[PDB]
């Protein structure tokens, strides 16, 4: 009792039918508090979708409905588009405890995206980080699909173990993601070797770019 | 036309006092109830408190009764949450909603919301170097241009291109946590390759926990 609960992912098929359930109680909804449905993007405010169970504000698209039975309601989606991709939380006031809850979130997920191959850029330091001692490798990874990436450095011919720090691979706003390795070296480092590589690697396939001290 | 602004710290160290405020513009604070909800990064929201717009009335989330107050302020139209003996666990994004007067409680407004950050080590801001322009990642005839944030402690870094004039192009990537526990990111932009010489950029870089507010111009440094 006294909790709202909803599957941590659904998964849909691009302009199919899908729905997420939001499970409650005695307390919350089967006391008949309305459930209400938000929506949040990466890096937003939750956007509020429907409101007393099934209705809609201005501004929200009619594929977007609700439904409530008992202690359990539901957000259905038709015609999935790869937009609709997105965390979506119900919330419901409680009696009990006289607060308004949330759900922990479902994240929705389309099946039709294909795979991407990612671009990569490579920025060799400046002499101002040079000089300040934070000269740093920059290789920037996007616009790929598929969120496994692997990175790799290479010092002329070998790997540096040290001083890399790759970020993990996070969606943008079209779907995709994107990823940054950072290289720090000092300037007898980057002085001393030949070339250094940034070696990405998405799907068997590898892409590597090399950069050089010339001048 | 409601807006919502909030002010506050960015860092909090442990058993300190969290105080953020929302400021509303466009609308007064009477004829509503005025709400605070806090989402942990990863996590979904959680409702902490609303107060009432027109009387002294508030309630709090149970879990966080002891710790939380929320008040308001008329004369300058806005009001304020203050959280007592923080720790790691009120690390969130914070946003400050309105609801209706009525007794049901759907959120229509949201703030921007403000990252807090629950940790004893200090605020750093960041040092910002251009990226010279280069051509051989991009296609069809343009140029990128990027300016590298390094070493902040806290998160939220926000960056824009010529003072928010150039829009177009822009990617900031996730900041990436180095292994001394600050942050660092990239901004890159990708412009017409013709225009690097007629045409200047600069990157505005805000670190507000640290109050600093850096613009680097990105010169051509090679050609």
């Amino acid at each position: 009792q006294s909790v709202l609960t909803q599957p941590p992912s659904v998964s849909g098929d691009p302009g199919q039918r899908v729905t997420i359930s939001c499970t409650g109680s005695s307390s919350n909804i089967g006391a008949g508090y309305y459930v209400y449905w938000y929506q949040q993007f990466p890096g937003t405010a939750p956007k509020l979708l429907i409101y007393q169970d099934n209705k809609r504000p201005s501004g929200v698209s009619d594929r977007f409905s609700g439904s409530k039975s008992g202690t359990s309601a539901s957000l259905t989606i038709t015609g999935l588009q790869p937009g609709d991709e997105a965390d979506y939380y119900c919330s419901a006031w409680d009696s009990s405890l006289s607060a308004v809850m949330f759900g922990r979130g479902t994240r929705l997920t389309v099946l039709g995206q294909p795979k991407a191959a990612p671009s990569v850029t490579l920025f060799p330091p400046s002499s101002e980080e040079l000089q300040a001692n934070k000269a740093t490798l920059v290789c920037l990874i996007s616009d790929f699909y598929p969120g496994a990436v692997e990175v790799a450095w290479k010092a002329d011919g070998s790997a540096v173990n040290a001083g890399v720090e790759t970020t993990k691979p996070s969606k943008q706003s079209n779907n995709k993601y994107a990823a940054s390795s950072y290289l720090s070296l000092t300037s007898d480092q980057w002085k001393s070797h030949k070339s250094y590589s940034c070696q990405v690697t998405h799907e068997g396939s590898t892409v590597e770019k090399t950069v050089a001290p010339a001048e | 036309q409601l807006q919502l602004q909030e002010s506050g710290p960015g860092l909090v160290k442990p058993s300190e006092t969290l105080s953020l405020t929302c400021a509303v513009s466009g609308g007064s604070i009477s004829g509503y109830y005025w709400s605070w909800i806090r989402q942990p990064p990863g996590k979904g929201p959680e409702w902490i408190g609303f107060i009432d717009g027109n009387t002294v009335g508030t309630n709090y989330n149970p879990s966080l009764k002891s710790r939380v107050t929320l008040s308001k302020d008329t004369s300058k139209n806005q009001f304020s949450l203050k959280v007592s003996s923080v720790t790691a666990a009120d690390t969130a994004v914070y946003y400050c909603a309105r609801k209706p007067l009525r007794r049901y409680f759907w959120f229509d407004v949201w703030g921007p919301g403000v990252l807090v950050t629950v940790s004893s080590a200090s605020t750093k801001g960041p040092s910002v170097f251009p990226l010279a322009p280069s051509s051989r990642s991009t296609s069809e005839s343009t140029a990128a241009l990027g300016c590298l944030v390094k070493d902040y402690f806290p998160e939220p870094v926000t960056v824009s291109w010529n003072s928010g004039a150039l829009t177009s192009g822009v990617h900031t990537f996730p900041a990436v946590l180095q292994s001394s526990g600050l942050y660092s990111l990239s901004s890159v932009v990708t412009v017409p390759s013709s225009s690097l010489g007629t045409q200047t950029y600069i990157c505005n870089v805000n670190h507000k926990p640290s109050n600093t507010k850096v613009d680097k111009r990105v010169e051509i440094k090679t050609c």
